[PDB]
């Protein structure tokens, strides 16, 4: 039976030294979990820094997001899988007015998931030069979408892309504000929302991700060692 | 089982008024948040309105924003919502949505093709 | 209507079964447990 | 119209059977029998070296040798006496939602997200655990794997389907539809020749293998069933929701017995599995501890408190001598 | 006087008590050792040794007014109270560094980083300590008993250069390093959201009142020579000395979350 035990115990060294290195790989890597829905450019984004899986690299970190789409409608189950995310990047098309109301109670209600309060949110209000072209063509008003949107006035800490429409730029902002209420009602400081100008060609998404995971990586940190 | 049956609707001619009421049975009607949820011919679910566990936030869809007003009978266990100044676009059928968790102030409750916990709806044909 | 035709065929299914009374079953749920209590180390 | 009609004609049929049927509720025929009082239950081991959150438990044949799943993308096979790893499987996918163990031993399963029942063969000759076989035809998530025995298994869907698979074939040998919600939770009879599968519209259901028709549907929950596990006859089984309550179905009383929950309970239920005797249901919660309930009382006769996160994994031995709770913490208990 | 005495009883069952706490919790559970908690462990091992294996001659010492253990074991317990206070002091500035690390680089810290790294800080402490604590086995001066502290360390007014040397080495390098970094975490902290003065000010300030008393006497016994700090001052100095045992143990293992929630579920 001694021999058996020590057998035991060397594959257990073995094991152990193997799940050191995998848990020294796994803790060196982000999980990020991509959210959206049709018409919102998910997989744009994922093509863009080059499924269900996405492997991405910046500043020789190694990100993983993960498009869930095999998968029904119904989002409330296999959404508690991702709590240990660092992010959630939620994309949304700002075009579509129509679809932007259910874009809203979506934010809202993973903002307010109990699995999901800790989780930040990155948001990506893309197509926003589809944005612009509905409002500069004019024949589609956000009034009738959002009454709001008639006494709304641009924020003085606002900062337009040079050379832009003051209409485009109270409508993107005023969309941003939209998720950024719902960000602020309750986010108790330990989520927060980040906000992004997003279009189809640009190469700098992954910058963001990026940067935004060293801020809650930052912020956590700090709460470990309790500065604030 | 859970059970939602919605009593109104019927034909109105623009500018007209409805009260929509729905009768909820099989839970405890305080707990969920209450959502009206409404889907046009040619097209998918639209969510409506919504009100919470005690009435006090109250949200609209901002096209139906004034006009339509939502209201909860927590004794009566029911789900009103008032129609006024109607127009075409609203002619819809019209469904009371539970939030599938009780408690809570986040829901997924617009899906496409089958919900668990939604009524069976009304027509509401403003013409 | 594929739909309500199969949901109604499966309600027609399940009121053809024979239903026994709940203290019978309350009973023999109640005699599992009595039965298997001396084999159970977490109770006693 | 006529067909709804019909339905609800149906149902308030199967309403006034089940009534006339409820002579006597099973609190005040239970309540004569002495409740077994607070149960202290204390973490004899902990199993840990899991580098994430824990979906899925599930003892061997032999109590001596557990399996577990966590989405850091290990199928990890512990030696519950020892505490020592026989053996730690990578997997393809990290999200698995379930994870088996064969009756025989010389199989596992792991199934999630990736809508593929991966099979692991363990007594194999060329040393290390390789991939037996892929399951694939699940249009939707896997929530829960069983072995019937090293040729079938059962697998439930998020796609309000469960099926029963050929191993040897890999082809799917029977389909079951009929649930309107995704299938959180399935379990197998004692004798094998039926299972039940919960689901995310409030509703169990009876399924026999050989036909592949539901053969009973149960309701009465309020919201998504997380959790499901027959009784040790094989004759009932308990269901957790997420509104914080279970209840206990009989299959031939064809309706609810037992409630339970409290006030000051709020959070939904994760994971349901009952001791030998079924005396006990052991319950997760996501109040981070799990209760255990008297099935003939409904009142807590105690708590597993020593997780720091919601616990997602609940096992119980075949030879009834050991629990096994998996937190979200990435820690494996043992409670004896 | 008495009261002296008294306060020693007291802040030696801390020492005692306030490290071997933390260290049997960092021992009987090794997930926790991860860097940063492995650098807490070996502090609060020093202290416990130095709370058995000094304080309790240190508390003979001065209630029988002379030494009566010999010039071997007053070598030896001179020699050990040199190295542990070396190294207690020293791993507060790793910790720093680590903490620094973990907040300006979050991203590349797991790597940046790493358990061999940990453990190459970690001798690396203790030889810094053997560096500056082997001259008395080099006989650059003497360890005698000093009767104000009462207990035997080294001359510091017989040697300043010895004094001044230590003051340099084990004793203001930890400092620079120690506030270096928490006022970088501190720029950090207020960019980013009046917690993160109390904490700095808590982590810097215990170390300042341990230590800079015992160094301000050692520095004027060297320079001004003895009896130029009064026999209450030079004593409670020491004492101060001592009682950074109990500031390090409390402020790095239960100012900690995930230790703090062990430990107090143990
Ligand atoms: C000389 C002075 C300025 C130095 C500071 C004294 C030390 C001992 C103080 C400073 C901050 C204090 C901590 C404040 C908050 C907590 C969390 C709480 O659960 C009790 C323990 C703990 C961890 C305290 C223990 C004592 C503590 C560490």
């Amino acid at each position: 039976q001694r021999n058996e035990e020590k057998a035991q115990r060397e594959a257990n060294k073995k094991i152990e030294k193997q799940l050191q290195k995998d848990k020294q790989v796994y803790r060196a890597t982000h999980r990020l979990l991509l959210l959206g829905a049709d018409n919102s450019g998910k997989s744009t984004i994922v093509k863009q820094m080059r499924i269900f899986e996405t492997k991405f690299q910046v500043d020789k970190v190694n990100f993983h997001m993960f498009d869930v789409g095999g998968q029904r409608d119904e989002r409330r189950k296999w959404i508690q899988c991702f709590n240990d995310v660092t992010a959630i990047i939620f994309v949304v098309d700002s075009s579509d007015y129509n679809r932007l109301q259910e874009a809203l109670n979506l934010f809202k209600s993973i903002w307010n998931n109990r699995w999901l309060r800790t989780i930040s949110v990155i948001l990506f209000l893309n197509k926003q030069d589809l944005l612009a072209e509905k409002v500069l063509a004019g024949k589609s008003k956000i009034e009738d979408y959002f009454p709001e949107f008639a006494r709304y006035t641009t924020p003085e800490d606002a900062t337009p892309e040079p050379g832009e429409d003051p209409r485009v730029t109270r409508a993107k902002y005023f969309i941003r504000d939209e998720f950024l209420r719902i960000s602020t009602a309750s986010g108790d400081g330990r989520h927060y929302c980040y906000p992004h100008f997003t279009c189809a060609v640009d190469t700098e998404n992954a910058r963001r991700i990026f940067n935004d995971c060293r801020d809650i990586i930052q912020r956590m940190h700090l709460r470990q060692y309790e500065l604030l | 089982q859970v059970q939602l049956q919605e009593s109104g609707g019927g034909l109105v001619q623009p500018g007209g008024s409805l009260r929509l009421s729905c009768a909820a049975s099989g839970f405890t009607f305080s707990n969920y948040k209450m959502n009206w949820v409404r889907q046009a011919p040619g097209k998918g679910l639209e969510w409506v309105s919504d009100i919470s566990q005690s009435g006090a936030s109250i949200s609209y869809t901002g096209s139906v924003k004034g006009r339509f007003t939502i209201s909860r009978d927590n004794a009566k266990n029911t789900l009103y919502l008032q129609m006024n100044s109607l127009k075409p676009e609203d002619t819809a059928v019209y469904y009371c949505a539970r939030c599938p968790a009780p408690f809570t102030r986040d829901c997924f409750d617009v899906t496409s093709t089958t919900y668990a916990y939604r009524g069976q709806g009304t027509q509401v044909t403003v013409s | 209507i594929a739909q309500a035709r199969k949901l109604v065929e499966q309600l027609k299914m399940e009121a053809n079964i024979d239903r026994i009374k709940v203290s019978k079953a309350a009973a023999d749920l109640m005699a599992y447990c009595e039965a298997h209590a001396k084999e159970d180390p977490l109770l006693t | 119209d006529q067909l709804r009609q019909e339905a609800e004609q149906l149902k308030n049929q199967i309403r006034d059977a089940r009534k006339a049927c409820a002579d006597a509720t099973l609190s005040q025929i239970t309540n004569n029998i002495d409740p077994v009082g607070r149960i202290q239950m204390r973490t004899r081991r902990t199993l840990r070296g899991h580098l994430a959150k824990i979906y899925a438990m599930h003892w061997g044949t032999d109590s001596r040798l557990l399996v577990s799943a966590s989405q850091d993308g290990k199928l990890i096979i512990w030696d519950s006496y020892t505490t020592n790893k026989v053996h730690a499987i990578p997997l393809r996918s990290s999200w698995v939602m379930t994870c088996a163990y064969a009756p025989s031993g010389n199989y596992v399963a792991c199934g999630g997200l990736d809508n593929i029942c991966s099979i692991y063969n363990l007594k194999t000759r060329e040393g290390n655990v390789r991939v037996s076989r892929e399951l694939a035809g699940h249009t939707g998530r896997l929530s829960c794997c069983r072995f019937l025995d090293d040729n079938q298994i059962v697998t439930s869907s998020g796609d309000t389907t469960c099926a029963l698979w050929d191993i040897e074939t890999g082809q799917q040998t029977t389909t079951f539809t009929g649930h309107t919600g995704d299938v959180m939770s399935l379990s197998l009879a004692p004798d094998t020749r039926l299972f039940v599968s919960g689901a995310c519209d409030a509703s169990a259901k009876l399924w026999d293998v050989r036909e592949g028709m539901c053969r009973q549907t149960f309701t009465g929950h309020e919201s998504d069933i997380n959790a499901i596990c027959f009784f040790p006859n094989g004759n009932a089984f308990a269901t957790g929701s997420d509104d914080a309550t279970c209840r206990l179905f009989d299959l031939r009383a064809d309706q609810e017995l037992m409630t339970y929950s409290h006030d000051n309970i709020i959070c939904g239920i994760t994971s349901v599995s009952f001791s030998k005797s079924g005396r006990l249901l052991l319950a997760g919660y996501d109040d981070f501890n799990c209760n255990v309930w008297d099935a003939l009382k409904a009142d807590r006769a105690g708590v597993l408190a020593g997780h720091d996160n919601r616990v997602s994994c609940l096992g119980v031995t075949d030879d009834g001598m050991a629990v096994a709770t998996g937190s979200w913490d990435s820690f494996l208990k043992i409670w004896n | 006087i008495i009261t002296q005495f008294i306060a020693i009883i007291v802040i030696t069952i801390f020492v005692c008590l306030g490290n071997l706490v933390i260290v049997v919790t960092l021992y009987k559970k090794s997930y926790l050792l991860t860097l940063s908690n492995k650098f807490v462990f070996s502090l609060t091992l020093s202290n416990f040794l130095l709370s058995v294996l000094v304080l309790p001659f240190v508390v003979t010492s001065s209630i029988r007014r002379e030494w009566i253990f010999g010039v071997v074991w007053c070598n030896f317990s001179a020699l050990l109270y040199l190295l542990i206070s070396s190294a207690s002091m020293l791993t507060l500035g790793v910790i720093a560094i680590d903490r620094y690390y973990a907040v300006l680089y979050p991203m590349v810290y797991p790597m940046k980083i790493t358990g061999n790294r940990a453990v190459m800080a970690l001798v690396y402490i203790w030889l810094h300590s053997l560096i500056g604590c082997l001259p008395p086995l080099f006989g650059w001066s003497s360890v005698e008993f000093d009767e104000f502290k009462w207990m035997c360390v080294a001359a510091w007014h017989r040697e300043p250069g010895y004094t001044a040397f230590w003051q340099i080495w084990c004793a203001l390098f930890p400092f620079l390093v120690m506030l270096v970094c928490y006022g970088f975490i501190f720029r950090v902290a207020r960019v980013k959201a009046c917690k993160a003065l109390i904490t700095i000010l808590v982590v810097l300030g215990a170390f300042m009142v341990t230590w800079g008393p015992y160094m301000v006497v050692i520095a004027s016994e060297a320079l001004w020579g003895k009896s130029s700090v009064s026999p209450s001052l030079e004593t409670w100095a020491t004492w101060l000395s001592f009682a950074s045992a109990v500031c390090h143990p409390l402020i790095y293992g239960l100012w900690n979350k995930t230790v703090r929630k062990e430990l107090l579920g143990m």
